[PDB]
């Protein structure tokens, strides 16, 4: 009955969708042909067919055919429904105005039609999960009016938001700050919870931890898929202490303008280094608090932990969870706000994480995924504001936005809006009077 | 499952037969083009022979 | 990688254009309200109006239960 | 679903494109007859960008060959790969231009544009979703510079919201293969700056220097030069027709390299060019590709970036490789030579990765740079133009064929305005 | 060869183009004769 | 006992009749010769369409009327030459050639007597007549003109018999003629006064359906007429086969037509899917009943989200149960997109039939378990009529093509009178649609 | 059942007429002897349209050959297909017209209409239901333009409610194969505007253009030009004798082409014509036909449609094809080009589809276009008629045969009014 709808937008969204759905198929024991070789744990993600087949509850959206056609002629060509893969003809090409105004309006109708069909099939819908990237043109622009239309069409449905943030140092474009600033109204007003990750941090994690000297986007998207599976495994699988999509929003979002957590995973270690290591519950929950294992290039010792949500999988005991929390709470290194004396939410699940063939992680007995809401995000936003205002001083690249439909006042109002959003975090995290 | 499989097998057979017919048509077209080129060459040679005889 | 099983084998012969799909109705055909006399081996759901036609304007036909 | 229509202007354009079509025909597996003889199902996934279908499994290029002297047309048609082009796509005039921009633009080149725009429209509405137009020409001739700019100014008015790429062989600083080449170059650039979306400057000095010092060849004929130019031409448009991890089209490169509409002149480069002697003494790595791309020797223009500031940089990689090392190496080269980049733009470099390398090769890369070192070329051409124009050299040829004297003065004014804009954007500071 | 607007060919080595008279008048009557001969005497 | 007479007028009528009668013969198991191999009585389901000769042959109750021989001779030469009666294929000598005047006043009066004689013979054979089904097209000369006086004579001859009308309307954007608006205005009297229930369809919507649903890149008239035949079969299957809650012709006329002036429903069929997409979809009742309400699946180029639903008739066939029917209708009734009028609180009529639809070999559709056909009476047809009144006024502003119509026998008053009739019929719909 | 009677006038009518009957005798599989040698049984379904059945399975054409001198009739009879015509259908005088309209209309052609209407009445009443007539002539001569307009006004008084088609070869602007050409061309157009239902303007300059830049023929003799004309005469009536998905006869195209009775001058075209070298460089699709069909280089008349507005347009396709792709292309050309089509007629283009293509070919199309730019043809003749007439050149060859001089001024004012009917619709 409980089920989620995945919406993947852009090339990054489609690649993360591939790496997530391979993990889901292997987790529920479904062949690439779609048939189970043979219990309704698949019903959160897969839907039954009149031919005995399981079809995913996902919508892949893109403005170019080059990346969707690899899915269409790949290994999973039989699994996906042929009408769940929506493609345009010309991409937005690192432009917010192209993706929002001129090119998105031809496929917004088809995307909303397929979303309506899936939500009509949903007997009870937990929510939508949106996988997208800020830097790209489609993910920057089309996703904005996608969520804008979804907010009008659906009142109080959950809309979780897995987004790719630009890295502080490396980048794949030049107009990345322009495309990342203008989405901070959609991800502010028309989003319920928004986890942000950036690729340089995951590069550091895969280099230092998994002993891979040359990671690729597959080696990053597999970790992202592991995080999403550990989030949704409480819905999918029975456990000692279940947690729900509404539940961690309730226990982690204290104000409607503060919905930007940090997602960390542990343990991320190789098969050779897992052979000598005794991974206890304390030994896997201590690595989530370390700044070297964060998945955003930010340091939470500059900030204040506002809320925490822990999700444990496997041979895990609530006694040892409580002991590990007690050992965590006595560190002066980790600081909690005064207005939250009990800051933790705990979820416990029985089924251990599943290992993939050809992957980089090891077969483990227990694991943990942490969603921590802190005040160490204003530095990540100001480090991009330096770049955005430095670019916007000389009106560089701005005719490429003005001539395609949008006025120039949108730049100033988006900068002022997200500046007010930056300012609000300081009075949220300041000590009480 | 069985009905959909049989229907798409029969559709595949029909498309293969149509492709074979189109291949036969293209081969006959190529033969006619070769004959036309040979006839043009023959006519040009005969014209040059007539002019040489007159001179 | 690994080995994937093929499509499951059919237990009974299947051929479209001839075979009637199962319904609740065709499983319980002699026990339903609204089903007429069953004299056709192809489908039990074809109309037999032997009883309803008047005594004039009737050809040689077999009445139900006779 | 994104077609590119190819335009060839002049003898130089005909030679360069006649090598270019051979190179990408070998790349996509096309025999001299026209059919497909390849060993992959990936080569026909995106073949409609450059080829139109025919009967019997034949493919014909979407290119037109425009000239006023049919000798180059005969040379192209009698070549090895000359039986692939459709016979109607050769548009040849009856009288030459004779290295005269006025003859190219007003007298003899004003009657050919009717037939050329007819054929261009026939090949333009034949596409499903046309991406844009490409031109190959030289600014030192009479047909490529004289009438190719007229063709540009007509087709851009016909199709406003499309993309226009140009590969221009701008004049050499030391060769001077024509006496009136600064006249032709100035009167062509004065039109290009308004009617072109992307311009790529190609220099025979740079090509000779590369083919002598890098490849170590005794006899650098124009075949090798056209091969180098065509390798750059193929490497620019690789992500349209081959799938990759991070795609990039011509529109995206224009977006990420053109900050202002008058600043659209680029210098190109290619990466793995090594000699027969040094082929075995080198390992193929991303640092060895980035070093050879960003070496100032390997530029395909005779302008040195040590005198200028890189406004924007684009790199297109080919081959199975690691995103970590690609981003690491280009961040490192951005960090090291910190004085050769502007300060009012962060992350000056755009990167793209395509999966499939060229034939017989494992990894490769292509560099497209927008810098301020291109104003050196414009300053040299302008100083030679004003060297002749005070003594009124060669001016009766241009004046007696329909040109006023104010055309040259306004060309000088536009060129000087462009170089002053480039100078101010070089000398601009962060504080304002 | 198919019968088409461009597929026609003609004999070049023909030298006699004499036009014979199959339609004429005898007495006052327009007569039509059977064409026992072609163009040129053949 | 229950019987319907098929009348196919024009080239469109003859081709739709071919595609319909192939389906009927294959559904009832009748060979192209005309004999059933399955005689091992007890079966009466063919009596609606086939009359049985004592020699063992089954002859259809159809009349193929045409003013040209080029398409009737294809029927007389092809596979079904031995099935049809020799005299049920009425053909003329010279066609009307896109002229309402030629089809109505000059050419049609020569063969109207033969057509009415064969109609009299068929209706005399019928022991109880449900009605006539008239298949024709608005654009063409014969379908525009001959059908008008054919129905004028049929209204006089037969008083209260139902006359259902499957009409091909001109498409709003594409078309195959130029005097087509001139012919399509002048039949708005004979489809208003002399018809009982008129289903209008146009080719552009069916082209769109066969494009985006069946994945046929190059559909043809056979592919369109197969879908039309499926619609007529789904309408008549309640008469022909045993069902849980049967619906008769007079019954859904009563439950669909609220006023005598308003008898223009819209017909939709679901599911129209291909055999490649029948592998990845379950065709449940609640999902086949939502595809009928989608404006993209309509068979007229009109959007019913602009108008108000006045009545609906749904016909389910196959593995369908009343529990799922009621649940699906309850789901439909709660949407704010679909709007009903205020004076129709119970806006649905429901019929259920046991036998699932059949498939034709070499066809386009898939072998499905269940199906649904919907006849919805709404208000969003006035836009489709105004989109062609615009073209008629545009042409008639400066009297184009008028001498062709005037010289064959009418006067010039019929153009203005027919335009006034269409204007009144358009005003009536908005007067009905305005709420209280 | 729907018969077509062919009338051939002049030497131009006889050379076009002899090549026409060579074309459709190959479509129906008729040998030079006259019998039937074919492979399909559908070729004899509708053969009564053009042929008369004789004894022993022999088919003879329903064509009458009219000329005032047997010089060209002898060359026709000595050809390959010169034995099929009935020997009683040859009508001939013994004195030529001499490229004079007065001699061919009043003096020499007035005797010869006694014999033609005995033959026309014999062939017309032998039919079952006559569709209409057909004429092939030239407006720059003495027999085609002189008597060929005397036959039109005599068979239209006898048969008023029929279809009268003309395939008239108008004079060319720079060719000028007759000194007195505009006198015969103006006095004949004045007779065609009142007595003809459809008229197809063919120019020998346009047939030279196609054989040079499209067909790439080095030696284009008149055997090839009379093939191009005869491939259009058989494409218009191909729905009369072959089945199709959507078929249109001679009357159905005239209803949908002519909005006002004076505007019936058309411009023909044929579509799949390709040079021998470019045979392998081209793909056969419906957009390939529609692109060449509307090409301004492909019209058979010396009038450019870019200078005028398309009033009505027709296309008669041949071959098995999809009705969506046919109806999509005719919409696509109308939406882009909103200036070459009139605004008070939506959907100018009519479409018809046949099923049997010509032998050895996969698809075909015939183009009939009524355009405003046909006023270019009547305005360059009216400037040459008035140039000669004010100096009274060559009148003594016309006025000396009894013709009044006000008839010349009436032929001006009927044709100067005709160009003013066309201007107001541009
Ligand atoms: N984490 C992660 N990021 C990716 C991946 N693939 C692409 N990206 C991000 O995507 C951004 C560029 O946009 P793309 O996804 O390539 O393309 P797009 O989002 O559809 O935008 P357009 O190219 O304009 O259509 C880069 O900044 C990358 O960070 C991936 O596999 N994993
Ligand atoms: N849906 C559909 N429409 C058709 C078909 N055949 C013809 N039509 C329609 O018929 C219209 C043209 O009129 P026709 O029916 O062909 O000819 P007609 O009714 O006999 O009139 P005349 O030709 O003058 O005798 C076109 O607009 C087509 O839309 C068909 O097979 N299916
Ligand atoms: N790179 C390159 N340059 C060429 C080639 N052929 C000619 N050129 C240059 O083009 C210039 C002459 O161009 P020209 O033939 O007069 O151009 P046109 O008048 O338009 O035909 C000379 O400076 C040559 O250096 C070639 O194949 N490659
Ligand atoms: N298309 C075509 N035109 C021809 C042919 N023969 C002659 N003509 C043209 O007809 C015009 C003169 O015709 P003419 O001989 O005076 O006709 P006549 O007086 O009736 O015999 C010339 O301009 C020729 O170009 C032919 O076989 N085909
Ligand atoms: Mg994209
Ligand atoms: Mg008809």
């Amino acid at each position: 009955m409980r089920e989620c709808i995945s919406i993947h937008v852009g090339q990054a969204g489609v690649q993360i969708g591939n790496a997530c759905w391979e993990l889901y198929c292997l987790e529920h024991g479904i062949q690439p042909d779609g048939q189970m070789p043979s219990d309704d744990s698949f019903n959160t993600f897969f839907s039954e067919t009149g031919a005995g087949k399981h079809v995913p509850r996902a919508v892949f959206v893109d403005l170019e055919p080059t990346v969707i056609d690899e899915v269409r002629t790949g290994t999973y060509r039989q699994l996906f429904h042929p009408e769940q893969l929506i493609t345009g003809k010309e991409d937005a090409a690192n432009n917010y105005a192209r993706g929002h105004y001129t090119i998105g309006k031809e496929i917004i109708d088809l995307v909303l039609d397929r979303i309506r069909k899936l939500a009509d099939q949903c007997t009870g819908l937990q929510g939508f999960l949106v996988f997208h990237s800020f830097g790209g043109g489609t993910g920057s622009g089309f996703t904005s009016l996608l969520m804008e239309r979804l907010s009008v069409d659906y009142g109080k449905k959950s809309k979780l938001e897995f987004s790719i943030y630009p890295a502080p140092q490396v980048s794949t474009a030049v107009v990345e700050p322009y495309n990342s600033i203008l989405t901070t109204h959609t991800t502010l007003e028309h989003s319920d919870c928004a986890f942000m990750v950036d690729n340089e941090a995951i590069y550091d994690i895969c280099r230092r931890n998994l002993d891979i000297e040359r990671p690729t986007y597959t080696n990053l998207n597999r970790l992202i898929g592991q995080i999403v599976s550990s989030i949704t495994a409480s819905l999918r699988f029975d456990g000692a202490l279940n947690v729900d999509l509404t539940e961690f929003q309730t226990n982690l979002v204290p104000y409607p303008r503060i919905h930007f957590p940090l997602a960390t995973y542990a343990p991320v270690i190789s098969a050779e280094k897992a052979y000598h290591e005794q991974l206890s519950v304390a030994e896997i929950t201590n690595a989530c608090f370390e700044p070297a294992n964060q998945m955003v290039k930010c340091d939470p010792r500059h900030g204040k932990y506002m809320a925490c949500c822990l999700l444990y999988r496997g041979d895990v005991v609530p006694k040892d969870v409580n002991a590990a929390i007690a050992t965590i709470k006595t560190k002066r290194t980790i600081q909690f706000v005064d207005w939250c004396p009990t800051g933790f939410k705990v979820g416990i699940n029985y089924q251990p994480p599943t290992v993939v063939p050809g992957g980089d992680l090891a077969k483990v007995q227990r694991a943990v995924c942490m969603l921590s809401n802190t005040t160490a995000i204003a530095e990540a936003w100001a480090r991009l504001d330096h770049k955005f205002d430095l670019m916007y001083a000389k009106r560089a690249f701005v005719h490429w936005y003005v001539g395609e439909g949008m006025e120039e006042g949108e730049f100033s109002e988006a900068r002022e809006d997200m500046a007010a959003l930056e300012k609000d975090y300081e009075e949220v995290g300041v000590d009480s009077v | 499952r069985e009905w959909s499989l049989q229907q798409q097998r029969e559709w595949k057979n029909a498309r293969a037969e149509q492709k074979c017919a189109e291949a036969l048509y293209t081969e006959t077209r190529l033969q006619f083009d070769e004959t036309a080129k040979h006839l043009q060459k023959l006519e040009s040679t005969t014209r040059k022979a007539v002019c040489a005889s007159v001179k | 990688e690994l080995a994937q099983a093929g499509t499951p084998a059919p237990t009974k012969p299947h051929d479209y254009r001839q075979e009637q799909p199962e319904t609740f109705w065709i499983q319980r055909a002699p026990q339903l309200p609204g089903v007429s006399n069953i004299r056709t081996l192809d489908t039990p759901f074809r109309k037999n109006c032997s009883f309803s036609t008047p005594v004039p304007l009737s050809l040689g036909k077999l009445l139900p239960y006779e | 679903m994104r077609e590119i229509v190819h335009l060839q202007a002049g003898q130089c354009g005909n030679q360069i494109g006649a090598k270019f079509w051979e190179v990408i025909s070998d790349e996509h597996g096309i025999d001299p007859t026209g059919t497909y003889h390849g060993d992959s199902d990936l080569q026909l996934e995106r073949i409609n960008v450059y080829y139109n279908e025919a009967t019997g499994g034949k493919y014909v290029p979407r290119a037109v060959l425009v000239d006023l002297e049919p000798g180059t047309m005969d040379s192209v048609r009698s070549g090895p790969f000359g039986q692939i082009f459709r016979p109607d796509n050769f548009v040849f005039g009856q009288s030459g231009a004779g290295n005269n921009w006025a003859k190219g633009h007003y007298t003899e080149g004003a009657e050919l544009v009717d037939s050329v725009l007819d054929v261009v429209r026939k090949e333009a509405e034949s596409c499903d979703c046309l991406q844009g137009f490409q031109l190959t020409h030289s600014l030192g001739g009479g047909t490529g510079s004289g009438m190719g700019t007229l063709l540009i100014s007509k087709i851009r008015e016909e199709y406003p919201d499309r993309i226009m790429n140009t590969f221009s062989v701008v004049p050499s600083p030391k060769v001077s293969d024509t006496v009136v080449e600064p006249y032709n170059a100035t009167l062509s650039v004065h039109q290009l700056v308004e009617n072109t979306d992307e311009t790529y400057c190609i220099d025979n000095e740079a090509l000779y220097d590369i083919c002598f010092r890098t490849l170590k060849l005794t006899t650098p004929t124009y075949g090798d030069l056209n091969h180098l130019v065509s390798a750059t031409m193929s490497g620019v448009t690789t992500c349209l027709r081959f799938p990759g991890q991070l795609n990039a089209d011509l529109r995206k490169l224009a977006v990420n390299m053109v900050p202002f509409p008058r600043l659209h002149f680029f210098m190109p480069g290619f990466a793995p060019l090594t000699s027969r002697g040094s082929q075995q003494y080198r390992a193929l790595t991303v640092p060895e590709l980035t070093q050879q791309m960003f070496d100032a020797k390997n530029m395909m223009a005779a302008c040195d970036p040590r005198h200028g500031r890189y406004l924007t940089v684009a790199a297109v990689f080919r081959g199975r490789m690691s995103m970590k090392e690609v981003d690491e190496q280009m961040l490192n080269v951005q960090n090291k030579n910190s004085s050769y980049f502007v300060e009012w733009i962060p992350n000056n470099v755009k990167t793209a990765v395509c999966d499939i390398p060229p034939r017989g090769l494992k990894m490769s890369a292509t560099f497209i740079g927008n810098s301020t070192a291109i104003q050196e070329l414009f300053k040299r051409i302008s100083e030679q133009f004003t060297a002749m124009f005070r003594r009124k050299a060669f001016l009766h040829w241009y004046t007696g064929e329909g040109m006023d004297e104010m055309e040259f003065t306004e060309a000088e004014s536009n060129m000087n305005d462009l170089v002053s804009e480039y100078q101010q954007y070089q000398d601009a500071t962060a504080e304002e | 060869l198919p019968f088409l607007p461009g597929t026609s060919f003609k004999d070049s080595t023909k030298t006699a183009f004499h036009r014979s008279q199959t339609l004429s008048y005898r007495n006052g009557y327009a007569i039509v004769r059977r064409p026992t001969v072609g163009i040129g005497g053949d």
